[PDB]
């Protein structure tokens, strides 16, 4: 098995369009995705409420949805709960707020992308892995 | 060991406790004689290295058995007083403990364990109050096997829905 | 009584520690 | 002499059956405390809450156990790293239903193991001895702080503490695994060296010692009788044990100091047994066993498993499975 | 906690200025004095006896450090050193009270399943405190958690009003840096996977300090029996002709 | 005869939909735009007689009604189990991953 | 004059209710037009007596002394609620929210341990009519509801429980079901609770009033694997009246 | 209790000082050999 | 230190074994039916 | 039948106990120097 | 406890028959010459 353009084929945005991600922003994807967020998100969880996970049928069914590359930057910019409702980025990492989580001091738009492809592909390659928690491991 | 442990309650077994005992046992009495003998030595040089006052065509004791003797009979109570006998037993515990958990491995291949008290059981079925530490890790147990079962025994093609798989609460 | 023997055959053990201990064969030089 | 004097030449003779001495003054009282507390809670004492979450577990022998079940059960999660002396209970029943008899017993155990050990320094003084029996002694006595103090420190709380049982003892070791993967510590695995290397070189010693025996006995009586304490002869032939053991293998790795052998023999077990205690005093603080769990994946990113991955599924089930009422949130961070 | 316990840095600072001062004093009189004699008796004089007092002391002194690191958050900053493991357990209990609270669940109200609360409960003493298996560490003291305190312990009318959101951060930093890791440094519990590269400077220190402490205090041992038997002269072994025991009436 | 109550309760509606009488809130997730706003609503303001009295909670914007409406056919109710209520079970029943 | 935390911790004073002078016999206005709250209850237990249950049942039950074994950890505190004035002048507390429970477990003569959930859960208690101050004649009475002491998730020593666990008694896989069905199946316990609140004291000025109180309800009954017992807990309580 | 405190108390000290005074008393010398 | 001169040495000759032996064992054949009651 | 559950270990050790008493004064009787 | 019946006379002659053999040996040799 590899990993092909394929599996690095994600969607772009709601309208159908799709992106196929390098290998190199592939490995940037997880390389930043360990330094930014796995200390919560490790595996696809989330560790301080395991409610809600980085599943891809999970990040369809947000508001708005997070199931695409433009979804998952916009989050990593302006962070919502799971309805919309609220901007959380007084309390979740975001570049709104990289004043107070100065891990996303760095980031770039093109590390954003990184990221969110990563989110994307895991599932394709890990399946119920990604999300699943300890009774998949 | 851990499949032992969640398959055949293995630390429940006295053949495997005897073994432990003459395994631990034998550590202990490879320590305390080296040390022993390396504490009640006769000063046979004027080195304060003190290995190469020994030669091995020598006649004589290199340590004074009568010192040892007396300072554990005042330690611990009792001490060996025979060098034979000493010696004989180091042999002996050590491979006594092996040979007692061989058998009980014989009792495992069978599926013949030492998994439970009965009477403990039949306590803990008619009394939910009922716990000691025998009953908490036989819950143990449970997880292991419900937990590792599946990617460790292939060949069953064990599917376990997350809604099965034994669990307290939160973990 | 099954308390009751495990009781009594520590108590056993505990007695022959005793005379293991004060009643042994003393070590003798010869 | 005046009596303060007599009673220092008492304390300090040679000539008391089992010797005295200053670390004996405090040994004698602590030992007798921790073991007379110990077999009357083993026998009769009332069910523990350990865990702190008023579901008490029974340890003595007259509440339902038997001699492999029974335990002084470690005191409450509820009192943590307090000292719990019997006279911060109300009552008695109190004190029992937290688990005072188990702090009683470990402290004065511990402290009157390590008298104990300084006991063995000063008796070998009073005879003229080298000194050093009494570090041989040192590591199953770091072995035992290391579970009954070290690791409650670490964990914050004495519930958490080795239990004095035999399946309480199984127990601790199954928890232990769960939550540090001890058989994957490189410390845990020097202490299994010194514990089966011991027992290997206690045999191989036995058994070469006994091979060289001198001819001193008739077939119809012990070879035992051959020998006679205090004799000046050594009472085998190092020389021919050598010149057996060299050739079992090779000449240069068999040992023909008895200086030496006794020397490795004292060395081998007690320097991992040493290492054991400090993998259980290291882990007390959570620097746990290697962690593989995924290392191998394949070129797709799909995780190979390996047998790390198997073990850590048991692991998993002991984690989930013990103290199965005690957790409210979702991960076990002591 | 002993000494352990310190929690302010006039505190530190005052026991320095003591600490500076009883050392400058204590020098001088030992340039000043020559040992008395009940000291002259109880020790021994030479260059291995004076090296097994200090290994002693060094031993006992690695074994503070161990304790200082593990538990105290003042001289040791959890902004700079990583949580206590004492803090970061009490981190989750704060993190699901926040959680569950903003969910609507009532956190003084709610029975956890074996009757103590799931979130809130009473210490020995009666101090309210986080539940679950945290209610050991209910000693524990930190900045982000000190303003939900009253002098009952938490207070509930706080928990419920004025938890800010720098406290959930915190709670939540702390709780996913939890000095939990394997010796390969793979950050958190033993069953975790491969992700996160993290082992705490607290479990470092603490644990290097631990093994260092406790083979001093052997080196102490090795070389205080050692000087002993070397001043009485029978360090090289027992003379075969003039044998203590020999000259000693037999134990029976 | 004895009767595990929450056994029996999955054989009822409860074991089919989102019971807002019941059912934890967590399991408000599995549908676009309930959780959290909504779902704390629901749960503070129950029990229910019926799921179209879920529209009745006071404050609610005309969006939230209209999500809800959308959403009426993933509800039901049925009668309060105290087991699954009290422990304030609805807003954590010790279930994470 | 006022504790903090560092003044208070590990003395037992946490587990206490506050007290009033003995001077503090005044009377508290109520305006019926005015709304109210109780912004604190708290009910300090200090005895616990048990209902003995005879062979006998020829001559009645005594309530009996025990002795508490989960040390100072069984106050009742932090409690709200509203104060409503009833059109007859009476009032009627009912309870909101705050720390209104505790798990205790007290022991009789002999070593038999009784667990209770010592509670005031769901309080909706009452005065005498035409309350118009709140004086020292004034007593509240009322009922409460008493869950489980254990919720559904909690297992047994065998792993078995009411919303998890085994259903059955797998250690005797081919035991007959039937004998074991009580301790197989879990059983969630609702019943009610009494209480009477007398007040002894109170502060007209600051809207404090303390007292004794007596309360009745039924201890655990092990998720219905056995009866409960029946409970009777005196002690002393607080409360600060408000408007609202 | 109280009673049951000063009680251990003060056994205890009685034996720490026994310990103490006992290593003070010229334990040097108290071997077979070099006594100086 | 000195010996203890009251001690004597204790006998039972064949006959009185055999004898022995015949009280215990038909007083068991006797008594064992009432312990079994 | 609903016999003494007592019973056996009560005729057991009223047999050994005596018999084994006879039996250590016997053989050592023949033990001794003759 | 519903202990298996026969735990307490196997417990007993498992101590008793070679407790006895043992003491039957060594008190026949210290009444050697
Ligand atoms: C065959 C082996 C047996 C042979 C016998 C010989 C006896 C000696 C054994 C030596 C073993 C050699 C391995 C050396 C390689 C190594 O270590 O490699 C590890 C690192 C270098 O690798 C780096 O190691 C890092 C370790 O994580 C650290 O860095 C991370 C990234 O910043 C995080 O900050 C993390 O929190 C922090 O812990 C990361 O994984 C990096 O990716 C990786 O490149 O070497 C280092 O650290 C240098 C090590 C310094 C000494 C450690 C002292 C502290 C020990 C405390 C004592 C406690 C008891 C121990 C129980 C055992
Ligand atoms: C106090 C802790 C403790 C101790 C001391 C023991 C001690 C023992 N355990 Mg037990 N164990 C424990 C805890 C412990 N256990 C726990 C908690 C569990 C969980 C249930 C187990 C589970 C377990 C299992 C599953 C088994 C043991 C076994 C044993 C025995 C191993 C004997 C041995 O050396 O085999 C080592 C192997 C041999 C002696 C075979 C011969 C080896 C030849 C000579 C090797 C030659 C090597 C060659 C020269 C070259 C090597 C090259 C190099 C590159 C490697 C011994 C009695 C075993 C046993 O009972 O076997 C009967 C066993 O199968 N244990
Ligand atoms: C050698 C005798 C000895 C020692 C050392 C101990 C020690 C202990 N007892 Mg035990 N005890 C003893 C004999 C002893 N007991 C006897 C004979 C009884 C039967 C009456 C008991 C009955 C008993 C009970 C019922 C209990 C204890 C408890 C304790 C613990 C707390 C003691 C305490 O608070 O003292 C405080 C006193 C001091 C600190 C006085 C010291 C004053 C000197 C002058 C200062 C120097 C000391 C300093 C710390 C440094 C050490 C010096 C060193 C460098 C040489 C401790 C493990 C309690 C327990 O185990 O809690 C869990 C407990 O409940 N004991
Ligand atoms: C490295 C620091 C150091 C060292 C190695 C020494 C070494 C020495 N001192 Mg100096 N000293 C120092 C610093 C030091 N001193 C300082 C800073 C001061 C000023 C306060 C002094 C003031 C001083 C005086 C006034 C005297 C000495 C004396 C001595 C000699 C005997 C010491 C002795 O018996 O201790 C052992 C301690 C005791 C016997 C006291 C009782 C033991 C109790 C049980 C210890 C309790 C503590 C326990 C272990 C727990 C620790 C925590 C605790 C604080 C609660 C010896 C040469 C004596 C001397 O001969 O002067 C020439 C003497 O009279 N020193
Ligand atoms: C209230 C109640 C009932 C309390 C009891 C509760 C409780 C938990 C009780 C424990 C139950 C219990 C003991 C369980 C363990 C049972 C168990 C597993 C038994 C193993 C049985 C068995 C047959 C195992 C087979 C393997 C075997 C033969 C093991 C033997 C191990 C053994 C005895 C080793 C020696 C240990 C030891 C301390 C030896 C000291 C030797 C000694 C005096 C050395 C000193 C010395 C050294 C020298 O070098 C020289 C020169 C001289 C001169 C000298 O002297
Ligand atoms: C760690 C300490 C090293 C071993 C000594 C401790 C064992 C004590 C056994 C009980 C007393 C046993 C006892 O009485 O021993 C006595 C024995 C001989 O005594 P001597 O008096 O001849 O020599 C010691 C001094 O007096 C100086 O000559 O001591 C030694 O040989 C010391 C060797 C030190 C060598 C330097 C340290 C090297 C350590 C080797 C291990 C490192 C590898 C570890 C890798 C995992
Ligand atoms: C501070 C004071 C501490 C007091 C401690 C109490 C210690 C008791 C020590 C054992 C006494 C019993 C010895 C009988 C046997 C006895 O009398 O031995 C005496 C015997 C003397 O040996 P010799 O060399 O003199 O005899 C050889 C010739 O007779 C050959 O026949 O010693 C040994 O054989 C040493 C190895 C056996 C060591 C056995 C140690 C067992 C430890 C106990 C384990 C059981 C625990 C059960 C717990 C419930
Ligand atoms: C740059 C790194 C991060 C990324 C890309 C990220 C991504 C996300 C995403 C996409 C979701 C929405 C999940 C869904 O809709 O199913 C989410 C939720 C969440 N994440 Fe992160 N996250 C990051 C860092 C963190 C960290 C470090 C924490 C822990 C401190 C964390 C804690 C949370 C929490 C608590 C939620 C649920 C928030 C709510 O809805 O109330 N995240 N995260
Ligand atoms: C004088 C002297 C001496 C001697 C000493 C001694 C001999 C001591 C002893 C001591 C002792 C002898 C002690 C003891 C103690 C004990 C204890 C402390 C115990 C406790 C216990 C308890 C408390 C229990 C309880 C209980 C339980 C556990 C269960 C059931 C119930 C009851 C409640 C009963 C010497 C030689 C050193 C020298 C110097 C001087
Ligand atoms: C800085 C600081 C501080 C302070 C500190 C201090 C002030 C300290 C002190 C310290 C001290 C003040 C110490 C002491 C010590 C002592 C010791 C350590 C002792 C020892 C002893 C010994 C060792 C002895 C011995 C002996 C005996 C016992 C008997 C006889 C013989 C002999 C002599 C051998 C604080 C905490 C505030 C805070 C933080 C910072
Ligand atoms: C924690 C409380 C303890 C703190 C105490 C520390 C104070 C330090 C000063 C103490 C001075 C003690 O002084 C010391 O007393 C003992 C007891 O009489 C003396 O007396 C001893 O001398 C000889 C030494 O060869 C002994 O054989 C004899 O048995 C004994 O009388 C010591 O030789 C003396 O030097
Ligand atoms: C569970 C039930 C157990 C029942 C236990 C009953 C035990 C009874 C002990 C009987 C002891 C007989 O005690 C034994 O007496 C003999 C002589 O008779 C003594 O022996 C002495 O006399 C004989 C004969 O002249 C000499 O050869 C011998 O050298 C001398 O020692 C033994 O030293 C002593 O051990
Ligand atoms: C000599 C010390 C004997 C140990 C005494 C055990 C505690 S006393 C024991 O306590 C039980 C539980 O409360 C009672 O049921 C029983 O009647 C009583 O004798
Ligand atoms: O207590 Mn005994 O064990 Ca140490 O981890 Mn957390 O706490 Mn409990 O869980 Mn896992
Ligand atoms: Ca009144
Ligand atoms: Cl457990
Ligand atoms: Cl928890
Ligand atoms: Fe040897």
């Amino acid at each position: 098995a590899e990993l092909t353009p394929e599996v690095l084929t994600v969607p772009l945005n709601s309208e159908g369009k799709t992106i196929t991600l390098t290998e190199k922003q592939y490995l940037e994807g997880k390389r930043l995705f360990q330094y930014a967020c796995a200390s919560c998100h490790v595996g696809g969880i989330t560790k301080t409420n395991p409610s809600l996970d980085l599943r891809t049928e999970t990040l369809a069914l947000a508001t708005p949805p997070r199931d695409n590359i433009e979804g998952l930057v916009d989050y990593m910019k302006n962070p919502t709960t799971y309805d919309g409702e609220q901007e959380i980025a007084e309390v979740h990492p975001s570049l709104r707020s990289a004043d107070i989580f100065p891990k996303m001091r760095n980031l770039t738009e093109k590390d954003l992308v990184a990221i969110a492809g990563h989110i994307l592909v895991e599932p394709k390659i890990l399946g119920d892995k990604w999300g699943g928690g300890k009774v998949y491991y | 060991l851990l499949f032992f442990q969640g398959f055949h309650n293995w630390t429940l077994n006295p053949f495997h406790m005897m073994g432990v005992a003459g395994v631990l046992g034998g550590a202990l009495l490879c320590a305390i004689h080296g040390a022993t003998v390396e504490n009640t030595l006769f000063q046979d040089g004027e080195g304060a290295s003190t290995f190469r006052a020994f030669n091995p065509t020598q006649a004589e004791e290199t340590y004074s058995m009568v010192t040892a003797n007396r300072f554990w009979s005042q330690i611990f109570g009792i001490a060996f007083s025979n060098k034979r006998w000493l010696h004989f037993f180091m042999l002996f515990v050590p491979v006594t403990g092996l040979w007692m958990s061989a058998i009980g491995v014989v009792g495992l291949a069978l599926n013949l364990r030492s998994y439970d008290f009965i009477s403990q059981e039949i306590r803990a079925a008619e009394d939910p109050e009922f716990e000691t530490f025998y009953t908490k890790n036989l819950l143990l147990n449970e997880g292991i096997r419900a937990w590792m079962a599946p990617q460790d025994q292939p060949h069953e093609n064990f599917v376990f829905p997350e809604e099965v798989l034994p669990r307290g609460n939160a973990l | 009584m099954e308390t009751i023997t495990y009781v009594f055959i520590f108590a056993c053990i505990i007695a022959l520690f005793f005379f293991a201990i004060f009643f042994r064969e003393p070590p003798r030089i010869t | 002499a005046n009596l303060w004097e007599r009673f220092c030449n008492w304390v300090t003779s040679t000539d008391n059956r089992l010797y005295v001495g200053w670390f004996g003054v405090i040994m004698i009282p602590t030992l007798l405390a921790a073991t007379i507390c110990f077999v009357i809670a083993f026998i009769a004492a009332p069910p523990v809450d350990i865990d702190g979450i008023r579901e008490p577990v029974s340890g003595s022998l007259l509440y339902g156990n038997n001699i492999i079940t029974g335990a002084v059960v470690p005191s409450s999660n509820a009192i943590g790293l307090h000292f719990y002396p019997i006279w911060e209970a109300a009552s008695l029943d109190e004190w029992l239903y937290n688990g005072g008899p188990y702090q009683l017993i470990i402290f004065h155990f511990l402290l009157g193991a390590s008298c104990y050990m300084g006991r063995q320094w000063e008796l070998s003084y009073r005879l003229g001895m080298r000194p050093w029996i009494c570090v041989a002694y040192s590591a199953p006595l770091a072995s035992a702080f290391a579970v009954f103090l070290i690791y409650p420190i670490g964990q914050g709380s004495f519930s958490d503490g080795m239990p004095l049982g035999i399946s309480g003892t199984f127990n601790f070791m199954i928890v232990f695994q769960a939550e540090h993967n001890i058989l994957m510590h490189p410390f845990h695995q020097l202490g299994v060296a010194g514990v089966f290397g011991g027992a290997l070189f206690c045999a191989m010693h036995g058994s070469l010692v006994t091979s060289s025996l001198i001819r001193e006995t008739t077939e119809t009586e012990s070879a035992n009788y051959g020998y006679k304490f205090g004799q000046e002869e050594e009472t085998y032939n190092i020389v021919a044990a050598h010149g057996y053991f060299g050739r079992l293998i090779f000449q240069y790795a068999s040992f023909n100091n008895s200086r030496s052998l006794h020397f490795f023999l004292a060395a081998w077990p007690v320097v991992g047994v040493w290492f054991a205690a400090l993998g259980i005093s290291t882990m007390a603080f959570n620097l746990n066993g290697f962690n593989f769990n995924h290392s191998v994946i394949d070129a797709k990113g799909n995780v190979i498993n390996t047998w790390a991955d198997i073990i850590n599924r048991a692991n998993l089930g002991m984690e989930v499975m013990h103290e199965r009422n005690a957790h409210n949130f979702p991960l076990d961070l002591a | 906690g002993w000494i352990v316990s310190v929690n302010n840095l006039e505190d530190v600072v005052g026991g320095h200025i003591w600490i500076g001062l009883i050392c400058i004093a204590g020098g001088i009189w030992h340039i000043l004095t020559t040992p008395f004699g009940w000291a002259r008796r109880a020790f021994i004089w030479s260059g291995e006896a004076y090296l097994s007092y200090s290994l002693g002391a060094l031993s006992m002194m690695g074994f503070i450090a161990t304790c200082f690191v593990w538990f105290n958050n003042t001289v040791y900053p959890s902004e700079f050193y990583g949580p206590t493991g004492p803090e970061a357990s009490q981190a989750q209990a704060m993190t699901f009270l926040i959680r569950d609270q903003k969910l609507g669940a009532n956190v003084g109200s709610a029975q956890g399943p074996t009757g103590l609360g799931k979130y809130l409960m009473r210490s020995p003493t009666g101090e309210i405190i986080f539940g679950g298996e945290t209610m050991r560490f209910w000693d524990f003291r930190g900045p982000w958690l000190e303003p939900l305190r009253g002098p009952n312990g938490l207070d509930l009318n706080k928990i419920k009003n004025d938890i800010q959101p720098w406290q959930e951060r915190r709670a939540a930093e702390y709780m996913t840096h939890a000095p939990l890791g394997s010796l390969n440094s793979v950050g958190g519990v033993a069953t975790e996977i491969n992700s996160v590269n993290f082992v705490s400077p607290r479990s470092w220190l603490a644990t290097s300090h631990f093994v260092l402490a406790f083979f001093f205090l052997v080196g102490h041992l090795w070389h205080a029996g050692r000087a002993r038997a070397a001043a009485a002269g029978f360090e090289k072994g027992i003379d075969r002709e003039s044998e203590p025991v020999l000259s000693m009436p037999s134990l029976d | 005869e004895l009767v595990n109550v929450v056994d029996e309760k999955l054989g009822t509606a409860y074991g089919e939909k989102i019971d807002l009488n019941n059912t934890n809130i967590a399991a408000f997730i599995q549908y676009r735009g309930l959780y959290p706003t909504l779902a704390k609503l629901i749960v503070k303001n129950a029990p229910y007689e019926s799921v179209e009295d879920v529209l009745n909670i006071p404050g609610l914007t005309e969006r939230q009604k209209q999500i809800l409406r959308e959403n009426l056919e993933h509800f039901t109710v049925t009668e309060v189990e105290t087991a699954l209520v009290e422990g304030g079970d609805r807003y954590n029943n010790g279930l994470y991953k | 004059q006022t504790l903090t935390y560092d003044d208070i911790v590990g003395t037992g004073l946490a587990n206490k209710c506050p007290t009033l002078d003995d001077t503090a016999r005044g009377a508290y206005p109520i305006d019926s037009s005015q709304t109210y709250r109780i912004a604190r209850l708290c009910l300090q237990p200090t005895t616990f007596l048990v209902k003995e249950e005879p062979k006998n049942k020829r001559q009645e039950a005594e309530f009996v002394p025990t002795k508490l074994v989960t040390r100072e950890t069984t106050s009742l505190d932090q409690i709200q609620g509203e104060l409503k004035v009833n059109s007859d002048g009476s009032l009627t507390f009912v309870e909101e929210d705050g720390i209104d429970f505790q798990p205790v477990t007290v022991q009789m003569a002999g070593g038999e341990r009784i667990p209770l959930l010592f509670t005031v859960k769901n309080l909706v208690a009452s005065t005498q009519p035409n309350v118009t101050s709140i004086t020292t004649s004034t007593d509240f009475k009322g009922e409460f509801n008493v869950p489980s002491y254990r919720t559904a998730n909690f297992l047994d020593p065998k792993g078995r429980g009411l919303a998890s666990g085994y259903d059955s008694a797998i250690a005797l896989p081919q035991a007959k079901e039937e004998e074991l069905a009580r301790a197989n199946v879990k059983r969630f316990s609702l019943t009610k609770g009494q209480i009477s609140l007398n007040v002894a004291k109170v502060d007209g000025r600051t809207g404090e009033i303390a007292g004794t109180f007596e309360s009745e309800q039924l201890s655990d009954d092990d998720m219905g694997a056995h009866e409960p017992h029946e409970v009777k807990i005196q002690g002393v309580f607080y409360a600060s009246i408000e408007p609202a | 209790m109280e009673t049951l405190k000063i009680t251990v108390y003060i056994v205890v000290t009685f034996f720490v000082l026994l310990f103490v005074f006992g290593f003070l008393s010229g334990d040097p010398a108290r071997n077979p050999k070099r006594k100086d | 230190m000195e010996p203890n001169p009251n001690r004597q040495p204790v006998e039972l000759n064949r006959t009185s074994l055999y004898l022995g032996l015949l009280l215990i064992l038909v007083l068991a054949l006797l008594f064992s039916s009432y312990f079994f009651n | 039948m609903e016999v003494n559950q007592l019973g056996l270990i009560a005729t057991a050790l009223f047999v050994l106990v005596p018999s084994v008493f006879l039996i250590i004064l016997y053989v050592q009787t023949e033990s001794q120097q003759k």
